[PDB]
């Protein structure tokens, strides 16, 4: 007779899992607005400079400030070993210290100036 | 693929293209 | 009995669906990590790194911090404090200015065009093509450092340093590049533009950067700027800019043997004229060998027209033997300079090869741009 | 009109012409070169980890 | 020489046989003995000629009989029995184990092993049937045993799956001995098999079975389309007792070959034409299957000719098997130009080799769409064209006949134009322009659930087999 | 070798002139008696028949022919067994001495290869592999790689086969990939489109021609003048008329060919009438094209009348771009078709579904077919779906 029970067991799995798949969606919904809200966090309005100088872990690294204090930042997901670059400036977060941006290697300084021109207006021949 | 490898159209070969530079001359 | 097993049959239809359910939740769960992460590492007020000094027995230590100075921090809890040795890197956190975690021990001072790499890309057959050249090298180089139990046996030293010589249009700055390529060694480069500043202390702290440097990197190349007067790179020296920095410099690459007594460090430098430099350079530990570049003889310029002919496009019936008669002296700068013309004319033929035709027109234009001055 | 300079179609017959705009289309079908492309590697790369 | 000759397959049937013997007695792995159970049928039948038959005579011996002692006999009588230590009892590999099912608890009847013995019994007769081709009494005689045997035994889900394939033997040993002799005992015969197959595929319908509810319905389809009843292949087909989940790829392909072949008559070629594609894509291309292919492939072109539009020349042209596709290509040809005379000699030099298949029956209907299509052909390159330039083309016999044949095509909406007889033409009544309408937006609507009919099948089969990774040790 | 298999195509079939055959005898005979043409003079019987392959007086004794030099005789009987004396008999003892001896590598390979061209001439294909795998394990450089890819080549041209050929080229080049120059790479791209006549791949005959040099001369396999009818006829065939003005019409190469030559009349005749857009002259320009051309090689009869019908679909769709409907008096009366035999033309074009247009009867007003809001977005925008769907669901229904 243990046959009959043994089913009856089961279906207290079964009862649950099948609303407990719409929780997740619905929990889904919530990771995916709290992500967006990560971000934000990560750069929003104060935005800082900083030199890259080596990496530990993913979204984890030690840069150089403008300060000459060096911080660990969060590196973004994006970058991991070919998009990262070894030494590069790149911007940083005011006070939270996370990874933002990779910036140019400007050349436009108060010291050795070099002119650039932009879309000469001299027609060719 | 249709109608096209070993099916061919058997004319178009001589005397129908032979007859048409006859019509030039006979406008 | 047939009711009843009728009805067994949706746990096993469900349990499929059952099975949809374990595909987003794994999914799921990395969302939760990964908002988790974020505000650990957000929120993280950020952690500098530093060097161990000397370690208390009262459970702390002293680091020394580069923008600070030396600070005595607490050990933490899961870092041993007998572990820690002198100079050993370290990471500390910047807001109670404490020992956070422990980093690997090695050198990395402030890099301009210090960065060390490996087997960057080069080739003996591209800058190659002579005999004496590439034979020099497996005795000055080769064989010192991929086996230097050959002169322990013998109870002879090992050369450390080479001085490139021959006339001007070598090639050798890219086959210093190759020594380290095919040696399986790290290359670094040494510019003394970047390691020279007006700063009080640049022309001594950048010079003790390689210094340090050098000595757990020793299994490595090192290649200097500045004093190149080969004609690949050539500045043919610096009146004031040698006049300086030569004594903050040569008397901390002459410590390697002295003081560090390390290895398989080769020092591989090039000038046509010592002038500005040490005249006493000639002394064990700094100058142990020389390679003379041969003079681009006929023989030694046929294989070089067989370098390019490899990549190039060229036609049939072509002698590359009859090419190297036509000139005399002709360096490495010309010989890629001439192969450049050729295909210039190729180019008003829209032809993918280059005729026989088209380097009789270039080999006139090299030699009149080579006779000029 | 032959060499595409002109846009407009005559009428021989009558003797008349008629109108015709210069674009005859709009990009749709390029989005099919990325999708004939792709199911043509990955497919087969596919069938490389399953052996 | 002849001891150990009988020794040495008994081990590895036994070998076999332990396998799947002890996975249907914990839980339900009933799974993984159907994957062994593909490879038995072709392992046995190698090895059934090796070692000559003295394998199956030891095996019996071995285990116990409840029906097979007679069976054995009876099979051994009619090829002259050589009698080598031929009384029961010589070789007895059981020895008291509990894996070689122990002997004491077994005779005495305290434990019932016949469950799956007598069942796996009945499945190595039925393989060495086919493989020696012995027929007349010995068909009729194993017939009358398997069928009331599988009536009293209750099969439980691994059950189900061993007399799954003994169904296609029994179909399969009436036909090949009703197409050798003809007479009336074989009549007879087929109505009980027709009665036999309905009967028990009420049993597997409580069961739900996949593989057996796919074997049944192959050779059910089969019975109809050989008497040719429409009522009853109709109402079969309508109840969708087929599951598709775990079938067999070979077990589908001949389950859309019947329904090309049923809609064939019905005047809907619609749908037709799609269950012949999938007949192919679902088959294997190897060469076991190519006696499928060839079938297949050949009502393919007769969909097509039925429907007014003409296959490609290349399918007789790059494939292989295009020898025998020979008869179809001059119908091919016939039905384009339209000539009269063209269609009436091809069909009568061929007539013998197409009868085989029975698609000559088929090819009367051919004959209609001969001029249907060279009408389209007419059609598409004059737009505006009179009454008697229509005759002149294909030599028809009169204005007042050519007139009536396009009554028929517009009437199902193919040629869509309009005869204006005060006029004295016929003009084409398509304008194009149709991309502005939304007659294209109705199919472009099935193209988005084409796509998203793979999601349900294909997301949940990722788990599927993931179950054990999670509950096997891992290093 | 190639100069006698293009004189000697003529003696198949010749509807036009019988003194095609008779120019074409002088140059067969000359060269039997120079070199042993047996293979291919044997051949010449062996390949058609009941036109001029019915005459012999070896194999099959009977006279069916407009030229009776084709027969075997007493002095062709005796130079058979003078070639396998000289070039092998004496060839065989000179270089079993180079294999006992152990002298060189590459200079006793070059007489293997030598030698194996010796088996060209003599119809034994057998040999002349064999002789040339030992001298494959020999050869080092390309200077002996270029006699590789002929002797594969002589299979084709000479001998005659269209199967064999093509697998073993692309199995030489993948094992050793080298190419030498872009004449050296035609050798291989050459047969490759002139494959494709015989698989019948249509406009991708061309593909490797167009992109071949006009200085490309194999001699034995291939002539100077006959190369560039190969480029002229395909070229046009695949490239459409806007590629005919940069490329065609105007080239380097191609328009020394036609100055050189008056036997093309094809990227000038066929070009500059277009360009004017006169299809009264552009008529009888197919018939030099078709009958000098296309008959006289070997290769180009495989298609034959495929060729100017689709040239002929191609530019009367150039017509239906410049009017949306045409007139009667216009293409049935100044271009010399007639209205029962231009009706033939475009009426199994139309349903072929390769070019779209309207043809009238009573009126005789022709009407340009377009698309107009379909175009590429209608039936060939939803075709890549379903189309894609197969190859996609192989390997997905069937797993691995």
């Amino acid at each position: 007779y243990f046959k009959l029970k043994k089913l009856e067991k089961e279906y207290e799995l079964l009862t649950l899992q099948e609303d407990y798949i719409k929780d997740e969606q619905r929990h889904l919904k919530r990771e995916l607005k709290r992500a967006q809200e990560e971000v934000k966090r990560i750069q929003s309005v104060p935005l800082v400079i900083g030199q890259f100088l080596e990496p530990i872990d993913q979204n984890t690294g030690i840069v150089s400030s403008t300060t000459g204090m060096s911080y660990v930042v969060r590196i973004l997901s994006t970058l991991d070993r070919e998009l990262l670059k070894p030494s590069m400036s790149v911007a940083l977060h005011r006070h939270s210290n996370a990874l933002v941006d990779i910036l140019p290697p400007d050349s436009d300084s108060s010291i050795s100036v070099m002119g650039e021109n932009e879309k000469p207006d001299v027609t060719y021949a | 693929e249709n109608w096209d490898d070993v099916e061919v159209d058997d004319d178009f070969t001589n005397e129908l293209k032979a007859e048409l530079d006859r019509y030039k001359r006979e406008n | 009995e047939q009711k009843i097993q009728e009805t067994e049959l949706k746990i096993r239809s469900k349990t499929e669906n059952v099975r949809r359910l374990e595909a987003q939740r794994n999914a799921l769960n990395d969302k939760v990590r990964f908002i988790k992460d974020e505000l650990r590492l957000l929120q993280e007020p950020g952690s500098y790194v530093g060097e161990v000094i000397k370690i208390v027995s009262d459970k702390k230590v002293l680091v020394k911090v580069q923008p600070e100075g030396k600070y005595i921090v607490d050990v933490a809890k899961d870092i041993n404090v007998k572990d820690l040795k002198a100079s050993q890197r370290v990471c500390l956190r910047s807001d109670s200015y404490m020992l956070h975690k422990v980093l690997e021990n090695k050198a990395d001072p402030l890099v301009s065009l210090m960065m060390v790499e490996k087997v960057p890309d080069s080739t003996y057959d591209m800058v190659g093509g002579l005999t004496k050249q590439i034979k020099e090298i497996k005795e000055v180089i080769e064989l010192p450092v991929k086996h230097p139990e050959l002169f322990e046996s013998l109870g002879i030293a090992q050369p450390k340093g080479v001085i490139l010589y021959g006339p001007p249009g070598t090639g050798k700055t890219l086959l210093a590049r190759a020594v380290a390529h095919h040696t399986d060694c790290k290359f670094i480069r040494v510019s003394g533009a970047e390691l020279v500043q007006k700063y009080i202390g640049e022309g001594s702290r950048m010079v003790r950067e390689l210094f340090v440097m050098a000595r757990e990197h020793a299994p490595s190349i090192i290649f200097m700027d500045e004093i190149d007067s080969i004609g690949s790179t050539r500045v043919e020296g610096s009146g004031g800019g040698d006049s300086e920095v030569q004594r903050t410099m040569l008397e901390l690459l002459n410590q390697l043997d002295g003081f560090e007594t390390s290895k398989n460090i080769k020092i591989i430098m090039a000038t046509n004229r010592l002038d500005i430099l040490d005249p006493a350079l000639l002394r064990p530990g700094r100058i142990d060998r020389k390679i003379e570049f041969p003079p681009p003889s006929v023989a030694a310029r046929a294989e070089i027209l067989r370098i390019h002919s490899r990549k190039m496009n060229l036609t049939r019936g072509i002698n590359l033997r009859k090419v190297a008669e036509k000139m005399n002296g002709c360096s490495g700068a010309d010989v890629k300079g001439v192969c450049t013309e050729a295909g210039m004319y190729a180019l008003r033929e829209r032809r993918i090869h280059v005729t026989q035709e088209d380097f009789e027109l270039a080999v006139g234009k090299v030699m009149n741009k080579n006779q000029e001055t | 009109i032959l060499d595409k300079i002109f846009y407009g179609v005559l009428d021989q017959g009558n003797g008349w012409l008629y109108v015709y705009e210069t674009p005859n289309q709009d990009a749709t079908y390029d989005s099919a070169l990325e999708l004939v492309g792709q199911l043509n590697k990955v497919v087969d790369q596919l069938f490389e980890k399953a052996s | 020489l002849h001891h150990s000759e009988k020794k040495y397959a008994e081990e590895d049937q036994v070998q076999e046989l332990l396998k799947v013997l002890n996975e249907i007695s914990k839980t339900t792995l009933t799974l993984d003995p159907r994957y062994i159970w593909r490879s038995l049928k072709d392992l046995s039948s190698l090895r059934n000629q090796e070692l000559l038959n003295a394998e199956t005579l030891c095996f019996t011996v071995n285990v116990l009989y409840p029906d097979s002692s007679s069976f054995k006999k009876n099979l051994l009588k009619f090829i002259t029995s050589n009698h080598k230590s031929s009384v029961p009892g010589s070789a007895e590999l059981r020895n008291s184990y509990p894996a070689s099912f122990y002997s004491v608890n077994t005779e005495k009847k305290t434990i019932e092993v016949t469950a799956e013995i007598n069942c796996f019994m009945h499945l190595l007769v039925q393989l060495f049937l086919w493989d020696s081709k012995e027929l007349e009494q010995l068909v009729e005689f194993n017939r009358k045993v398997v069928i009331p045997n599988l009536l009293c035994y209750y099969n439980l889900r691994s059950l189900n799956l061993i007399n799954a394939k003994l169904w296609f033997y029994i179909y399969l040993s009436h036909e090949t001995l009703a197409r050798s002799s003809e007479e009336i005992n074989s009549d007879n015969q087929n109505i009980i098999l027709r009665s036999t197959m309905m009967k028990f595929l009420k049993i597997a319908s409580l069961k739900h079975d996949n593989e057996t509810k796919a074997m049944l319905i192959n050779l059910i389809l089969r019975d109809f389309l050989n008497n040719g009843e429409v009522d009853s292949a109709s109402d079969f087909i309508s109840k969708l007792e087929y599951p598709h989940t775990d079938v067999s790829s070979s077990l589908e392909a001949r389950y859309f070959f019947y329904l090309s072949k049923i809609n064939a008559i019905q005047l809907d070629y619609s749908t037709a034409n799609e269950y012949i594609i999938a007949a192919i894509r679902k088959a294997p291309h190897n060469s076991k299957s190519l006696g499928f292919l060839q079938q297949s492939n050949k009502l393919h072109c007769c969909i097509q000719l039925l429907m007014g539009d003409i296959p490609e020349l290349s399918f007789f042209h790059q494939s292989n098997m295009q020898k025998s596709l020979l008869p179809y290509y001059h119908l091919t040809k016939a039905v384009k130009l339209g000539d009269l005379k063209k269609f009436t000699s091809t069909i009568t030099k061929y007539k013998q080799l197409l009868l085989k298949d029975d698609t000559y029956q088929l090819c009367v209907r051919l004959r209609s769409n001969v001029i249907k299509t060279g009408i389209r052909i007419i059609s598409l390159t004059y737009k505006k064209i009179s009454l008697r330039d229509i005759c002149l083309k294909l030599n028809l016999d009169s204005e007042q006949t050519v007139e009536y044949m396009v009554s028929r095509a517009i009437r199902d909406g193919v040629i869509e134009a309009k005869i204006n007889h005060e006029d004295g033409f016929i003009e084409t009544t398509e304008l194009l322009n149709i991309y502005d309408s939304e007659d294209p937006q109705q199919v472009f609507d099935e193209r988005i659930k084409f796509a998203n009919q793979l999601h349900d099948e294909y997301l949940v089969s990722m788990r599927y087999p993931e179950d054990k990774k999670t509950q096997q040790n891992e290093k | 070798n190639y100069e006698v298999s293009e004189k000697a195509f003529l003696l198949t079939q010749s509807k036009v002139s019988i003194e095609q055959r008779k120019e074409a005898a002088e140059f067969v005979l000359a060269k039997i008696k120079e070199e042993e043409m047996a293979p291919y003079y044997k051949y010449l019987c062996e390949e058609y028949l009941v036109n001029n392959g019915q005459s012999d007086l070896e194999h099959d004794e009977k006279s069916d022919s407009l030229n009776e030099w084709i027969k075997f005789d007493q002095e062709l009987y005796n130079e058979l067994c003078k070639k396998n004396e000289s070039k092998i008999k004496e060839l065989n003892e000179k270089i079993q001495k180079l294999e006992e001896d152990d002298e060189g590598e590459l200079e006793q390979a070059q007489a293997w290869i030598n030698l194996g061209e010796y088996y060209a001439q003599i119809g034994d294909k057998d040999n002349a592999e064999k002789t040339l795998g030992k001298s494959l394990s020999k050869a080092i450089s390309t200077g002996a790689k270029i006699d590789v890819m002929l002797t594969i080549a002589r299979l084709g041209f000479f001998y005659n086969d269209q199967l064999y050929v093509k697998e073993k080229l692309e199995a030489v080049n993948s094992m050793i990939e080298k190419g030498g120059d872009w004449e050296r790479r035609n050798r291989y791209k050459t047969y490759y489109g002139i494959h494709c006549l015989a698989v019948r791949n249509f406009k991708e005959a061309a593909k490797l021609l167009v992109d071949s040099l006009a200085t490309f001369t194999s001699i034995e396999l291939t002539s100077y003048e006959s190369i560039a009818t190969y480029a002229s006829v395909t070229g046009l065939f695949t490239l459409e008329r806007t590629d005919l003005k940069s490329k065609v019409i105007d080239s380097p190469e191609l328009l020394s060919l036609i100055s050189t030559t008056a036997a093309l009349q094809s990227i000038s005749s066929l070009t500059i009438s277009l360009y004017a857009s006169d299809y009264a002259s552009y008529f009888p320009y197919l018939l030099e094209t078709y009958a000098n051309v296309l008959i006289p090689c070997k290769y180009l009869n495989r298609h034959a009348d495929f060729f100017v019908r689709e040239m002929r679909r191609k530019v009367y769709a150039q017509l239906l771009e410049s009017y949306k409907t045409l007139s009667l008096k216009s293409m049935a009366s100044a271009f010399g078709v007639s209205v029962a035999f231009l009706d033939n033309d475009l009426g199994k074009f139309i349903p072929n579904k390769q070019l779209n247009c309207v043809i009238d009867r009573v009126n005789g007003i022709v009407e340009t077919n377009r698309p107009d809001n379909k175009n590429a977005q209608y039936h060939l925008l939803v075709k890549q779906g379903d189309g894609l769907l197969t190859k996609l669901q192989k390997y997905g229904a069937a797993v691995r």
